[PDB]
């Protein structure tokens, strides 16, 4: 029946008669200025829509128009670069179309250009009359001189190809291709169309096994994270994911963001250029952004979330490895607790509705490193840190205890550690990860000195921990020698091995050789001076430290300048942790 | 365009519970619509239509529905939403929360009429803020430094110097450019009002001051909308006759408590703490709209103040407005016990735009690290001044000694100030260096030996 | 005597201070077991 | 030499019994009425959003009688 | 007792809100029946009725309710309730929550239905626990021993190797060699991808997989599968053991998100939430799956659980650790302080408790002395727990030689006693050797929770 009658308005909420024929969660277009809009209720006739926009002088008896197709994403050439709201309406094309500083709340301005051409060519193995599938790589079109935006046939269909486009340059909206399936010849374009809250199919789940090198020194070492995996950490900072951060593509949903903290993110990001083959290319050729500020409607804030899931699996079936950072699910975890308090649903604890954990469950559990669909046989990954309430409520908080029974990784950054400015702010008790077992496969191969140091350097630093609780309580001058030398090392290991200037144009990233470097010298200084005082204790005159600290003075400043080696070496920096090494070696034969 | 029907009016009221009115038999109501009720003596209170459903119109009243009757109150349906007239003579006037002038004017004679709600600013073409505010006080130039265009509240209390010390920053503003102050004052005193009007024309600042106002006898109704026609106003004059506008909203407290009340009498399913679920949108299309625009000069910046209950900033208005806002100004119960003035206690203190405010072209350049510097020995201080009382005088260090001397340093010769000193910002960063030579070398771990070199010997 | 207000997250935080106040009576109760022990012994002697 | 090693511990032995004592009947009493304070305000809470949800839940089944 | 009347068809759905639909005209509905939904492009879901009122019938959708029309869906309403496909096939296979097969294989052929909710057991004739069941982990087989009916839970917190020992005490559980029909049912519940490939690459690619009864529940599949899986891992495991006749150990993990499934469809049926969000009928609700234990009378069979749960921050306090704590017989603990130290399985015994280990061990059921060599391994970690302080704050020379003995002591029950490595079957003789061992560094007449009439033999070594 294809229209709709305004019954109600109160706010978000909107009650609309007339609506027989009505699915749940589809797109209808309420008001003169016709609204985006989602049915989130039906009750007979009448359905409950949420909408996306302010329904500021909606009245009764408005037209509800339904478009009979749940809330969904245009995948095609053009979306690289680009910025979109929590819709997916590209807020860069959409100043150039109106001219001014607004956004009219009536626009429906499609989320990719049909005006820009791209040049598409062949899969080449590919002819006409062969069989095809879903996920099968169809096209290549170069966006940049960095993303190959491989054209793939949707996963609904099948055909056989009758019709296949010459190399040449085309729209978004000319057909490319022809499929016959037994009933009926169906077109195809360079864009497809896919709903936000069906997961994509997908061959098979993989175990992650490759990590994701984030350059910090604590991040890589102690609580390593892989492509494929799911982090939270309790947060821009983040520019190390956008210059390495190992991954093809990185997309960056800002969710409930600050408006200033908003415009700080899309002013920097097409001037932070990064390296690639000694050329300085931007990130921006490798960047997506679905920017969402805490202006905009409520209902966009849980659009915006798998508005960027959609977009990163999408990129994860062309065989790219794809780092999503979400930030802030405390926010998207608000407006569920809005929304639901307008639909007069009851709440789970603190407010929260029942449902919060099965939410986030339902986006954090599509990532994953998984072999795609389709014949060409590749291998994509997706990895998604998410962040959550940063000072507060530490591991009994509904956004945070619901989280931390879904991720792998956690990154808990302390504020204690943040008060002494410690950078990062990661604190060590706390934090964990679980991919410990799954990363020795790949540590057995490549760095085998790493596993029995990241093992003893997480004793030291509880040791210290179960120490420093003493020295405040009865002092430092009955305490032993073999824990003095814990002491000293510990204290090394955090000012050295911990602290990481971000700004700094050495520490700002520190590849992994380097991480494995520093620790193995900063460990065999702690296991030959644990050497020195056990086996040769009260016969022979051996050093309780205080003339050790003292006659290591130019060598601890040795270890301690060790985080100074950079880009301009690799060699000489690998060549300096084994001078280093063979130095102390020379101090422990006396 | 205009609109040229003529007005619908219904006697057709069928509900009044607290702020509320409830109509039947209304012909297609609009959301969010003005009403203007004619009460049975004849005086015009005006209205705004909160829900409808089929016939039935919910209008929230904004003077109280005091006298409000059943059979003889007629209120007429004014077809649009609320506009505020907004024009060139409003600087220099005193309206209350309603847009009705209190200093004996005329009415406003707007160039346009304005939506109390905005318009949503393209998040593309808005440009980032970077030149600094000074606001003449140590304890917010140099620790929480505020960017031109940075939205930041003030955490106080009930008790606390939050007035005196936000008409200090009003008449110091700094940028090392004659700030037209809009100010909306919602359920302050009388003693709270006449203080600010006062100090505005003390002096002489109330040849751009556009204060409207709103006390504790005006109704809470009415504070609902003061802080949107105090925005729409304030960006009238950013973005649109461009000047370099400042916005101070207090109390924002309550303002939430006037939306707690509305939201009660509607039945609603309740937040934290009895407050809506909806206060988060709320506060943020409030608190958003500030910074500056890119084909604009003109500037907006809202310091907001808050007066939390029982000192608490896990309560539900200042942890709302910590997640929208960029830093928030902590104003400290503890400090105000001890006579110091801008009791600010820094240690909760944040402001996020500070980064890009201060370095080399903006400011001098050690700023980025006597900062980082004055928080790291306060942060340790205060944590061995618990442990003065607990175990021992004397006990367990002789460097802690210097860290209970930086105490009697920093809170006496840096934050406070008096109502009156207007300190530049090499005053403030010279003073935080003389409270940093009490310390040796080799403690200063957040300074770096290129800018400790210079600032250590003087 | 009460200190702060209470939050759900304040109470992990006093279970805290309780629990170094714990610590606090038996570490220090042993050194005073220590020093009593030379204490008597030195008597003797 | 025993003589001075005497006079000195009593006098650090006192300065230790009453940090013991101090704890033992100032601070640990203190944290621990505190600590019952965080639980019974925190269970005024419970029943504040117990009463204000069941009143919700009685008014919804009286506009649903209705309609 | 079969029922042989076709099932009827209705189009008629009249409400959806949240997982819900609200049918109309419905021909006398039982209250737990599963109902086939039928999408209008096709897709097909299942679902419980979740209240019936005279006409209308509420039910709730499994897999989501998002695409379902108000004209065109079709509703399936089959006359039965929810039953369990039972065999002993399902041994060695691979189920996700509901029923279905995971590993590519076939439906079970089923040689009885029973229903998954069950029957509660006779207390007059369920017979007392008495022999042991060896997991192979010197801190629970030594330490703390688990009964043959006992139910005992594994409290840790989130990121401790909680997943990793329940792989662990799957892969290598038996009863004791002494010198015979074991089963495990395994249920995985709201685990992630990651635990979830962990937990079918280990027992299927180590071997143990000739009597796992795996289930698998996902954080993807619905909330209320979750309610459904522990209900059918007791339906199979009432079924091996006391109607097969064999001593089936069941583990239950996370049994912390059990009850976020039961306090999300509590909320979906507009009831009022108890404390901390958590419904009043929790401690029913938590009775119904962990009083399905225990041995009977004339049958040789017996069950035994160990519900593996994290408590949230920490907190003993929460209902979660609490209710369990009530209705259980004693409980596990795993410890960060252990774990932060790199001790695999960080398990820490002082306060840690076995109820029934009493029963447990025995003459006949591991040897004499697992009476006595646990009370003084318990008593010399207290004790060498307490001079490890003394070390720190007194002096390393000021404690005595005995004290000192007490170190070289703890230092060695936490390397080689707890610490054993994830794939070191310890048997229950090997656990007390090891036990001896660190007992022989002592001299005599300090082991006075030993007997003379057994230390004289398994002292001198």
């Amino acid at each position: 029946s294809t229209f709709g009658y305004v019954h109600g308005v109160s706010g978000p909420v909107v009650t609309a008669c007339d609506m027989a024929g009505a699915a749940m969660y589809e797109l209808v277009r309420v008001g003169h200025s016709e609204l985006v809009g989602e049915i989130i209720r039906l009750e007979g006739d009448m359905a409950t829509i949420q909408v996306y926009e302010e329904t500021s002088g909606v009245s009764v008896g408005d037209p509800v128009l339904r478009t009979g197709k749940p809330l969904s994403v245009e995948l095609g050439p053009g979306i690289m670069g680009a910025i979109f709201d929590g819709i997916q309406r590209p807020l860069s094309d959409i100043s150039s179309q109106t001219q001014s500083i607004y956004i009219p709340r009536g626009v429906n301005v499609s989320a990719l250009s049909r005006d820009v051409k791209w040049d598409f060519t062949p899969c080449k193995n590919l002819r006409v009359g062969s069989h095809i599938t879903g996920g099968d790589i169809y096209g290549i079109v170069n966006e940049n001189s960095l993303i190959k935006h491989k054209i793939m046939l949707p996963p609904r269909n099948r055909g056989t190809v009758t019709y296949i486009a010459p190399p040449g340059n085309y729209d978004t909206s000319d057909v490319v291709l022809e499929l016959e399936f037994e009933g009926i010849k169906e077109k195809f374009s360079m864009v497809q169309v896919w709903p936000v809250r069906q997961v994509r199919p997908v061959t098979e789940k993989l175990p992650a096994n490759h990590p994701l090198l984030t350059g910090q020194r604590v991040l890589d070492a102690l609580f390593p994270c892989v492509q494929g995996g799911t982090t939270a950490i309790p947060g821009v900072i983040s520019q190390s994911l956008s210059k390495y951060s190992n991954s093809d593509v990185i997309i960056y949903v800002g969710c409930g963001e600050r408006g200033n903290e908003m415009s700080e993110v899309l002013r920097d990001f097409p001037e932070l250029t990064m390296e690639v083959d000694g050329k300085v290319e931007s990130i921006m050729k490798r960047t997506a952004l679905v920017a969402n500020t805490s202006n905009m409607p409520v209902a966009a804030r849980e659009a915006s979330i798998y508005t960027g899931i959609t977009l990163s699996e999408y990129f994860r079936d062309m065989g790219y490895h794809v780092s999503m950072m979400a930030d802030s699910t405390s926010r998207w975890a608000e407006a569920l607790r809005e929304i639901s308090g307008r639909l007069a649903e009851m709440p789970a604890d603190s407010g929260y509705p029942a449902y919060l954990g099965a939410r986030l469950a339902s986006f954090y559990e599509r990532a994953g490193r998984v072999k795609c669909l389709g014949n060409p046989e590749r291998e994509g990954s997706v990895s998604i840190v998410g962040a959550v309430s940063p000072p507060g409520g530490d591991f009994s908080d509904p956004v945070t205890s619901a989280t931390l029974g879904i991720v792998q990784v956690f990154w808990g950054l302390d504020k204690k550690l943040a008060q002494r400015k410690h950078f990062p702010s990661v604190n060590w008790l706390i934090s964990y990860s679980k991919y410990m077992r799954a990363l020795d496969e790949y540590y057995d191969k490549h760095f085998t000195e790493f596993v029995p140091l990241r093992t003893k350097a997480k004793e030291i630093l509880q040791e210290e921990e179960d120490l420093a609780e003493i020295v405040q309580l009865v002092g430092k001058a009955s305490l032993a020698e073999t824990d003095k030398i814990t002491l000293e090392v510990a204290k090394l290991i955090k000012d050295d091995f911990l602290q990481q200037n971000g700004y700094t144009p050495y520490d700002r990233f520190c590849p992994f050789y380097k991480t494995v470097g520093m620790l193995s010298n900063m460990i065999a200084f702690y296991d030959m001076a644990r050497r020195a005082v056990e086996t040769t204790a009260q016969s022979d005159n051996k050093i309780t430290w205080s003339i050790i600290r003292e006659h290591m003075g130019e060598i601890l400043y040795k270890l301690s300048s060790m985080k100074f080696k950079d880009p301009v070496k690799d060699g000489e920096a690998k060549i300096k942790a084994d001078y280093a090494q063979l130095l102390e070696d020379m101090q422990n034969a006396f | 365009n205009y609109l040229s029907q003529p007005r619908l009016t219904y006697k057709t009221v069928s509900g009044v519970n607290g702020p509320l009115v409830i109509l039947d038999h209304v012909k297609f109501p609009r959301y969010a619509e003005i009403v203007h009720l004619t009460l049975p003596d004849g005086t015009k209170r005006s209205g705004q239509v909160l829900e409808v459903s089929g016939s039935k119109a919910v209008v929230q009243v904004f003077e109280g529905t005091s006298g409000i009757d059943a059979k003889k109150t007629s209120c007429e349906f004014t077809g649009d939403i609320l506009r505020t007239p907004v024009s060139e003579d409003m600087l220099g006037r005193v309206f209350n929360g309603s847009g009705k002038p209190i200093d004996r004017g005329p009415v406003v004679l707007a160039e346009d009429f304005l939506d109390i709600m905005g318009q949503p600013i393209n998040p593309q073409c808005r440009i980032y803020p970077e030149e600094m505010i000074q606001t003449g006080i140590s304890a917010i130039d140099g620790m929480n430094s505020i960017a031109r265009g940075q939205k930041i509240p003030i955490f106080s209390a009930a008790g606390l110097p939050h007035n005196e010390i936000a008409a200090q920053i009003c008449r110091q503003a700094g940028l090392v450019e004659n700030f037209a102050i809009v100010f909306a004052a919602m359920g302050v005193n009388m003693e709270t009002a006449r203080f600010f009007k006062s100090d505005f024309e003390e002096n002489g600042s109330m040849d751009n001051v556009c204060l409207f106002l709103n006390l504790a006898n005006d109704p809470t109704i009415e504070r609902i909308i003061t802080p949107r026609l105090a925005l729409t106003t304030a960006e009238f004059l950013a973005y649109q006759c461009e000047k370099h506008v400042l916005v101070i909203l207090t109390d924002m407290s309550s303002y939430a408590e006037a939306l707690r009340e509305v939201s009660a009498a509607r039945e609603e399913v309740p937040g934290r703490r009895g407050f809506p679920g909806y206060m988060y949108t709320d506060l943020a299309t409030i608190y958003e709209r500030a910074g500056r625009v890119e084909g604009r000069n003109g500037s907006i910046t809202q310091i907001p103040i808050l007066t939390m209950p029982n000192d608490d900033i896990t309560h539900p208005i200042p942890d709302l407005t910590g997640y929208i806002t960029e830093g928030q100004i902590y104003v400290d119960r503890q400090l105000h016990n001890r006579q110091i003035y801008p009791p600010i206690n820094v240690l909760p203190s944040l402001s996020r735009l500070m980064k890009s405010a201060i370095g080399e072209g903006m400011t001098r350049k050690d700023h980025a690290d006597v900062s980082n510097q004055l928080y790291a020995c306060y942060a340790i201080g205060k944590d061995v001044q618990a442990m003065k009382a607990v175990v021992g005088e004397e006990a367990l260090t002789s460097d802690d000694l210097l860290y209970l001397e930086f105490l009697q340093k920093f809170e006496r010769n840096f934050i406070a100030q008096g109502p009156y000193e207007n300190r530049t910002v090499y005053e403030t960063l010279d003073i935080g260096w003389q409270l940093l030579r009490i310390f040796p070398k080799e403690m200063l771990k957040r300074i770096p030996q290129s800018t400790l070199s210079e600032f250590y010997p003087r | 005597r009460i200190e702060i207000f209470p939050s759900r997250m304040a109470q992990t935080i006093m279970k805290a201070r309780l629990k170094g106040a714990q610590t606090g009576r038996n570490l220090l109760k042993k050194k005073s077991d220590a020093l009593t022990l030379r204490f008597r012994q030195i008597l003797k002697k | 030499s025993l003589q001075t090693s005497f006079v000195t511990l009593d006098e650090a032995i006192k300065i230790t019994n009453r940090r013991v004592n101090a704890i033992e009947h100032v601070i640990i009493p203190r944290i621990e009425r505190t600590l019952a304070y965080i639980i019974t305000e925190l269970d005024e809470r419970e029943r504040e959003e117990f009463y204000r949800l069941k009143k919700i839940q009685e008014k919804k089944k009286i506009l649903k009688e209705k309609s």
